[PDB]
C-alpha cells in the first residue's frame, strides 16, 4: 500500500494498409490513353463537323 | 508547467488527439535555516482519466 508501482505505456493501433506506388502509376497511364482515345474518336468521324461557326455580330 | 514540445503553451494552442508534451515540476527542503534542494531517485507522473493510462 505504500511502495512503489509499476511504470505502465500504451498500445497504439496499426495503421491503414497503403498501396505501393507503381501500379497507380500505370492505371492513370490507361485512363490518360482512353481519354485521348475519346478525342480522336470524336475528330475521326462526322460529329465535331465545324460547320456552323457564328461568326458576325 | 506543462507545455508543447516548442514553446507554445496549451492556451495558444489548445491539444489534439495526439502530440508531443513534457512536465517539470520542482522540489525544495527545509532543515532548520534555509531552503534547500531535495534529490530522490524516485517520483511518479500519472495521467488517468478514470483509470490510469500512463
Ligand atoms: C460508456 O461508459 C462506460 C462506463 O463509464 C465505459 O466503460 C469503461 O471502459 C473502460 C475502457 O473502455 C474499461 O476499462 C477496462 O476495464 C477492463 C476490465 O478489466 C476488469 O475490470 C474490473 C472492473 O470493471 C476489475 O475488477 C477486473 O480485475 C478486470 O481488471 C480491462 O480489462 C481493460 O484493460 C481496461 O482496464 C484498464 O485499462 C487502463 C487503460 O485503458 C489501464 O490503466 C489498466 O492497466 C487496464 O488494462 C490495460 O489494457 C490496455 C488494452 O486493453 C493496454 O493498453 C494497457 O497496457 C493495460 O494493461 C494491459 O493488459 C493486457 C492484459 O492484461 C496485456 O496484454 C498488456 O500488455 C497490458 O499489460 C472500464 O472498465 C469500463 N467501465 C465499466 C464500468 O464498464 C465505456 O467506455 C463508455 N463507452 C464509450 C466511451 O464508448
Amino acid at each position: 500500500k505504500f511502495g512503489i508501482k509499476p511504470e505502465i505505456h500504451h498500445i497504439f493501433h496499426a495503421e491503414p494498409k497503403r498501396v505501393a506506388k507503381p501500379i497507380a502509376v500505370i492505371f492513370v497511364l490507361i485512363i490518360f490513353i482512353t481519354i485521348l482515345s475519346l478525342i480522336v474518336t470524336w475528330l475521326n468521324s462526322c460529329a465535331a463537323a465545324f460547320n456552323n461557326i457564328p461568326t458576325g455580330v | 508547467v506543462h507545455s508543447h514540445a516548442d514553446g507554445t503553451s496549451y492556451d495558444e494552442e489548445p491539444y489534439k488527439i495526439k502530440d508531443k508534451v513534457i512536465y517539470s515540476v520542482g522540489f525544495s527542503e527545509w532543515n532548520g535555516e534555509e531552503w534547500l534542494p531535495h534529490i530522490a531517485d524516485d517520483i511518479q507522473f500519472e495521467l488517468r482519466q478514470v483509470d490510469p493510462y500512463y
